[PDB]
């Protein structure tokens, strides 16, 4: 999208995916970026464990 | 109580903020609170109702968390959110109707229903959210004993008291003297009458006085003070003090000479107003003293001089009135007024489910009998039930 | 409609939150929504106006995004934000004036202007934001057919109807009997009069009755019920029923014996009040039935006994009144009241641009003729135009 | 002024949002603003009070930043937050009481206290936060000279003016003609009377007229227009114009024939209403012209024909009234009304500390004398002091 190189400071509380989710105008690319941003496990208890 | 307001505030915001197509950053801080709420409320069972015709309902919470992975909220997320929100809204509706219906003489500020006594633990303390409404702010400030203020538009501080007083009377009831008044809602209409029009009073001046004690101390009150009380200005027949006979009252209206309106706090004159009408202000008071007087007009045209003879038959009776209407006032205790509907919600819940008369509140929730004897235990019960009514009025429209 | 409220909510917040010197974390979630709004609205053209004297304006959106790189917002960012906000505020002002001016008999709840029909697509659905105001909440709840409630302070539920009824009359008009009333705004003032003062009625008691049907079902209403209706308590001359002759009315006021105020819903007595004045509550009703009666006083002083002879010439006519004032009420349909200014905004837009009378609304937006015949199509049009008026009242002061 | 609202908005939110057990993401954007506030306010000293009995207090700010990282806010964080918030709330309370008490004839819109003149620097500009209340929004819009609107419920636009006018009079005072009126709060009650009941007027019609000029231009006003002014409908004795003698007024009430209510802006008829009562609307006006007329009834029953002879002794005087009550209106300038308590707060602060009468405001803050001569310098002072009163009413209940 012809954007800046994004000088990204080491120690930013947000990962580069987590600000590419808000800098980018497209839906599709940014929708997949937001799946990756807050992708995590479900903490489940099946069969005691 | 704090967690009940927190449940209702999150459910209100999650009906408002979680909509179809909205951006995730608009709701990114609400979904975390709603997930904390789901995590806290799972595994717990509740039981609401059981008094009057309010039915016993059992509540079991087994819900999955909401997703945190969308960029724009699609309709799947909105529909599963609407399901979880509708179940929690039904739960908090029945908890609020279970709490407004109960009362206690011993300590009314404590929760009385089983569900709100169960929610008052520290296990449920992580539900807690912002406390931004006026009633929950004054709840949290009076839970630490600080000064509060409820802002009322036309507060119902006066009990209904329509009566009179005869300073001069006889069984003929043809030469009377004294005051009449109507105290209703936020309005005092007073009228002192003399049948002789001060024809034998010293200096042709008859002094009237009307002292209204309040039940709670009002603060920063805007008050419309007008002369010429309109209700006591037309002819009427009135029963006597013992209710035996009736007497006739045919008023002609003089203007009130030498109006002195004093606003007493603990017997000390805080504000005073001498012959000033229109809008007045009273900064701190719990007693209103109206001191107006009737002066016989020394110059009268022949149309006026036939009204007031020196002899006994007075077919036209001199009458002097005032009107005092509290438009808005800040009171530390809870009241009812013309703006909120909280008393209406409390009475609607207590009358819909056919609730027996308990130890504290008057039968039928008579506000006149509730503000006539406004005890501090009844004050605590009224504040608690009004706070729960405000919570339910946030959720249930 | 949802996206129009969303545009106005973001423009209101971006006038409020985006100020000079404020921290970026205070506005970090608003700038993303405003950038989503700019990204959605670019490339689209709109056309507002074209009815009456409302001018046709063409709208083209070509704006750059706002910066997301400041720590404290400096005045450059505030000035470019104020430019973009002023253009969008002018756009939404003209869209709201284009929508409040139009109406349809067929389906009034649908958008009528071309701009709001264009905004009702899913391309514009990502504009959407929180729906927190009362009118957009009730819009979204009635778009899914759930229960709503608008809280009104003194609602204009009664059409203006000042008239009377003669239960006993003759062309001499010297021995009359019947009721008179004033239904205006939220206030009913009724007064039954008898010229004979029940001198030939059975048990010296004349029964009066006054039934007021409502147009929409009010819920949880606080009502000030006072005796002694003040307007019908002074002498007046009144035209007859056919308007031919006039008759004289010289009232003296008795108190209302045996007041029974009933609140009917579908003919069933929901609430009843027997000889209780002051503030009352009516939880659910659409008909108000006032049943007061005039009783001749059995004991009268000589000042009273000369008023009511047994013979024909009655120079003093017995009159008994009540006053019923709905202070606040929750109604499912839209109304007008003394608190909001939405009807005033609708009439100001329709009168400023010289708009022809359409098929639904009365000529000149007569609220008396609008609440006299309050059809459901007119209800849908009124709710839609009041919602758009609330949106414009958020943006335009 | 902007930073004072910002201090109060953060302290209000930090009493609301920072509670025990709440999630950190709910308060993650507020703690950064509160830390920016602490960082800005450290090292600075202030001095409040020094006029009247308002005591001189010195303020020194040396606080540690809220940087501890929590997931759920525990009670340690809540207690240290409550300490810092209570000190800042006491500071902003005394700054607001120092600003509402002062005034200037030269430029009243500027800050007058030393503390608010010190807060008006760009060092304190990073305190700034959202400006969402109505008074600070209209402050920021009038600081850039754009259109504003304050929405009032029953505005006190009319000064108290109870008087009359005798178009036909003589020292006998037995054949009088003219108007009487009461302008009070938001209510005009006018009544034109003729003693002859137009028995010698041309076509038995007497034209009355009553023109009320306003001080500020009201916009989009809902107005209840009723006939039959209730206050001027009972018999009374009234002093003359020079106050020498008194004259008697025994009214019987005809209905108002040919009511024409016109709403004038700069002499141009904006809205007009011909014989329409109930709720009316007036979109833009600063003069209200009521033109009603008394018509003698051509057909009268024998009970009416004895009231109005052709000769001189008129014991029953024809009287025709109207009532006009502005329920709600949008005004560009500040006013007082029955909804807010800001004038009550200003008068309470000025009367509590025994403040001398300055150059601008009337002695004792007489609102009748303030709206009688409502100069633009007094308008600027009143708007500034009402804005500071709104800020203190956010913090102090
Ligand atoms: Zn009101």
């Amino acid at each position: 999208f012809g954007m800046q190189r994004m000088h990204y400071r080491n120690g930013d509380p947000q990962t580069p995916f987590q600000i590419a989710e808000q800098q980018i105008q497209n839906f599709q690319v940014a929708n997949w970026l937001h799946f990756v941003n807050y992708n995590q496990f479900r903490q489940v208890v099946i069969d005691g464990v | 109580m704090d967690v009940l307001y927190s449940l209702s505030k999150t459910l209100k915001d999650a009906r408002d903020k979680i909509v179809e197509g909205t951006l995730y950053s608009n709701v990114s801080d609400l979904i975390q609170q709603f997930n904390q709420m789901i995590i806290t409320m799972n595994g717990n069972e509740f039981q609401t109702g059981g008094i009057g015709n309010l039915p016993i309902r059992n509540w079991n919470f087994n819900f999955g968390l909401l997703g945190t992975t969308l960029l724009n909220l699609d309709a799947n997320y909105v529909e599963t959110a609407r399901n979880t929100i509708d179940y929690f809204v039904d739960f908090v509706d029945n908890v609020c109707m279970d709490e407004m219906v109960r009362e206690s003489q011993r300590n009314g500020i404590a929760p009385q229903s089983d569900s709100l006594r169960k929610l008052s633990a520290i296990k449920f303390k992580r539900i807690n959210f912002d406390n931004s409404s006026e009633y929950i702010e004054n709840w949290n400030l009076q839970n630490r004993r600080q000064r509060t203020g409820f802002t009322f538009h036309k507060p119902n501080i006066f009990p209904y008291s329509a009566s009179f007083t005869l300073n001069r009377s006889q069984p003929a009831h043809d030469n009377l003297m004294g005051t009449m008044w109507l105290n209703a809602g936020s309005e005092i209409q007073v009228a002192g009458f003399d049948y002789s029009c001060a024809i034998n009073a010293p200096a042709n001046i008859q002094q009237f006085e009307h002292i209204v004690p309040l039940r709670r101390v009002l603060t920063t009150a805007t008050i419309t003070l007008l002369p010429d009380a309109e209700r006591f200005s037309f002819p009427r027949v009135i029963n006597s003090a013992d209710g035996a006979t009736t007497w006739f009252f045919n008023p002609v209206i003089l203007r009130p000479n030498n109006v002195e309106v004093e606003f007493l706090l603990n017997g000390q004159i805080i504000n005073t107003y001498q012959a000033r009408f229109g809008t007045i202000v009273a900064r701190n008071f719990d007693t209103i003293r109206l001191s107006f007087q009737l002066m016989r007009p020394p110059n009268m045209t022949p149309a006026v001089a036939v009204l007031f003879p020196n002899a006994q038959p007075f077919e036209h009776h001199a009458t002097v009135g005032l009107t005092l209407r509290i438009e808005s006032a800040v009171c530390e205790s809870v009241l009812a007024d013309a703006s909120e509907t909280l008393l209406a919600n409390v009475t609607s819940v207590r009358q819909e489910y056919a609730i027996p008369v308990g130890p504290v509140f008057p039968p039928g929730m008579n506000w006149t009998d509730l503000i006539t004897n406004y005890s501090p235990s009844r004050e605590d019960n009224l504040q608690r039930v009004f706070t729960v009514a405000s919570i339910r009025s946030m959720l249930i429209k």
